[PDB]
């Protein structure tokens, strides 16, 4: 209420709250995970480091490309896996900032597609028992990725995500969030991304004791185990964070598992190629 | 004055007369009804034993105790087999007791908080976990030393020989027993009834009092984890009956994964789910440790 001798107290418009002294109305506060909050710089810095590490790794393999160790594994599949890993860290960068209309649509499917692509390369490569029945590898990878591509599309037609501008959490504070369209599409996406990884993890367990390329199957099953542990834990963390930290939880989970696939499968061979040039068509 | 309009009372105020002319303020520890016609008592929220969530965390923390008891029974019945004696059968026993202490610490988060419970909540778990870590570390270094032997032994007395095996663990635990003692005397935790954050609900929680000790504890329990891996890295070339690397680097990775994934919910949310996630994290870490190391051998 503004002037003297007020018969009643006027309410305030929906886009404002009321000063401590109830004299006049001021502007509401909008909260969202921003690029200047101290807790997002760590995530931005962490990711950038992962991107640089992937760039360095693709460096050594396509530079020392005329060596037995790199030629022992398939070069094209390695390039595809490195490209997928480069997109996962960069994808996480898509989860920080002011949620726009199109970002809410590109949040999940980008990571889903990249992770399906990376998992499919490891599958086409686990001891060739999978490949014995039966170039063909590219066709199988394309078929694996196409079912995720298709599920994304039917979903974008039948219900795109968009901003919400919630006003039912804090009366004074406006919350900007994303409404995840429908739930069946998300459930199917998670189910497929987990079912593929389950098969990959099993054949590799099965072929864990074969010492081919410095026992690479064991590292693959280690990476798959790391991925499960990370995401079985995602359940309670997100289920109890209320506010602007759901994006933080998602970013943390994505970053962990991406490093999980990169490190396990690459760092041993990265060390071998860069130092100790003493293995040439003998231990490979 | 004979002509007037009727306006509803604001939140937290009621009336019970025909022509109120004023809204009566609700007394303390009470809140207005839905229709602002009669005050009713507020609600107190805490992790109680009536709700099934409480019945659950308890019915897990009995299963863990039973499993640990079963495991110690094998190491007592089969206490002379080559593979049981391969691992230290002294320090393996002491670890199992520390794991029993670990499962128990969680049961101090269920029920209405009190002064002694709030004071004993964190130090017990911290001491137990660091005890387990110290046991693992000292066992690993002994075998590397045994297997890094050029010329033969020279222990002068057999019994004191096994004194080192036990005193090193106490030396490691001494730093946190110190920090716990000075902390408790110079600013003990205490209960605190909070009703400011939400109007209709009274929250019963504890108060850390001094927070700087809660940083030093994490720094120490974590520093020790960085040592378990390094030693685990250093212990990769040993034979199979004595090897213990994969197990070490998975248990501590699980510990880090859980306690770094659970940071934002603890930082933001308030109430009963914080204690819930703390209990679930403690249980997850303790099972992880138990089945990573002892189960392969209990199968064999
Ligand atoms: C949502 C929650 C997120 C939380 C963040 C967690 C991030 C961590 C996850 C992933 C990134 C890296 C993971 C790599 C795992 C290593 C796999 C492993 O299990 O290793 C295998 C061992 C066993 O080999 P073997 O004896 O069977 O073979 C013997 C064969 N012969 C005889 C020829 C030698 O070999 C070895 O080298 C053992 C050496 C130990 C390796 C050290 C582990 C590296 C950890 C890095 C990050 C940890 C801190 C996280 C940051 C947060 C701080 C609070
Ligand atoms: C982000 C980074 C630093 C995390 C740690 C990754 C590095 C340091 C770890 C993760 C997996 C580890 C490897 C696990 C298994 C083996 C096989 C063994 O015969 C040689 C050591 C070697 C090759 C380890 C070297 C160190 C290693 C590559
Ligand atoms: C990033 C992550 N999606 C997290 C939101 C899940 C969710 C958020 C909100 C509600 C629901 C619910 F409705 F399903 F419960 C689920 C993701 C993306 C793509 C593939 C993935 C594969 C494995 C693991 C995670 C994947
Ligand atoms: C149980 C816990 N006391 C509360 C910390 C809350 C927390 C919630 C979420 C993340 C974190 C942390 F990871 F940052 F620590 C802390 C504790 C007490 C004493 C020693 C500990 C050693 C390791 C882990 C926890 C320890």
């Amino acid at each position: 209420s503004d002037e003297t001798d007020a018969s009643a107290c006027n309410k305030c418009p929906d886009d404002f709250w009321s000063n401590e002294n109830h004299t006049s109305c001021i502007a509401k506060e909008i909260e969202f995970l921003s690029w200047t909050e101290p807790f997002g710089i760590a995530l931005t810095l962490f990711a950038v480091l992962g991107i640089f590490l992937t760039a360095f790794v693709l460096g050594v393999f396509i530079k020392f490309r005329n060596t037995p160790i790199v030629k022992a594994t398939n070069r094209e599949l390695s390039y595809l896996l490195l490209f997928s890993l480069l997109c996962c860290f960069s994808s996480s960068l898509f989860f920080i900032g002011e949620p726009q209309d199109w970002t809410c649509r590109l949040r999940q499917p980008a990571f889903g597609i990249s992770f399906v692509l990376c998992i499919s390369c490891i599958l086409v490569k686990t001891n060739r028992v999978l490949l014995v029945f039966e170039n063909l590898q590219f066709l199988l990878v394309f078929l694996c990725t196409f079912m995720q591509i298709v599920i994304c599309v039917i979903w974008l037609y039948t219900a795109p995500p968009s901003s919400y501008r919630n006003q039912e959490l804090e009366d004074e504070i406006i919350f900007i969030t994303c409404h995840e369209g429908s739930l069946m599409a998300l459930g199917f996406l998670i189910g497929y991304t987990c079912l593929l990884a389950a098969i990959c993890f099993f054949f590799a367990f099965k072929s864990r004791k074969l010492p081919e390329n410095f026992n690479e199957a064991k590292f693959i099953t280690f990476s798959m185990l790391i991925f499960f542990i990370v995401w079985i834990s995602f359940i309670p963390a997100y289920a109890s964070t209320y506010g602007k930290f759901v994006s933080a939880v998602e970013v943390i989970a994505i970053l962990a598992a991406s490093f999980g696939l990169l490190a396990c499968i690459f760092f041993n061979k990265i060390y071998i190629i860069l130092f100790k040039p003493s293995r040439n068509t003998i231990e490979e | 004055t004979c002509c007037f309009e009727c306006v509803e009372c604001p939140d937290g105020e009621y009336s019970d007369e025909t022509d109120a002319s004023a809204c009566n303020k609700c007394p303390d520890d009470f809140w207005s009804n839905e229709n602002h016609t009669s005050c009713i008592a507020k609600e107190i929220e805490f992790l109680s034993w009536t709700e099934p969530f409480g019945i659950a965390l308890t019915l897990f923390a009995v299963l863990g105790i039973f499993l640990t008891a079963f495991v110690l029974g094998v190491f007592i019945k089969f206490r002379n087999t080559p593979i049981v004696k391969a691992t230290n059968r002294e320090l393996s026993y002491l670890l199992l007791f520390s794991l029993l202490c670990c499962f128990s610490s969680s049961l101090f988060f269920i029920g209405e908080p009190q002064d002694w419970t709030c004071r004993l909540r964190q130090p017990a778990f911290g001491i137990s976990f660091v005890l387990c870590i110290s046991c693992i570390l000292v066992k690993t270094n002994r075998v590397l030393l045994v297997f890094e032997a050029k010329i033969p032994t020279s222990f002068h007395r057999k019994w004191w020989g096994l004194n080192l095996q036990f005193l090193l663990v106490f030396l490691c635990t001494f730093m946190q027993i110190v920090i716990c003692v000075i902390w408790l005397y110079t600013a003990p935790p205490s209960s605190y009834r909070n009703q400011e954050l939400e109007d209709e609900i009274i929250f019963i929680t504890c108060h850390e009092g001094s927070l700087m000790a809660l940083g030093f504890l994490i720094g120490y329990t974590c520093l020790l984890a960085a040592i378990c891996f390094f030693f685990a890295f250093k212990s990769r070339k040993l034979p199979e009956n004595f090897n213990e690397a994969k197990f070490i680097t998975f248990s501590m990775l699980i510990f880090f994964i859980v306690w770094i994934s659970f940071i934002p919910a603890y930082a933001s949310t308030y109430g009963k789910f914080v204690s819930a996630v703390e209990v679930i994290a403690i249980l997850a870490a303790s099972f992880g440790l138990l089945a990573c190391i002892f189960f392969n051998k209990i199968y064999i």
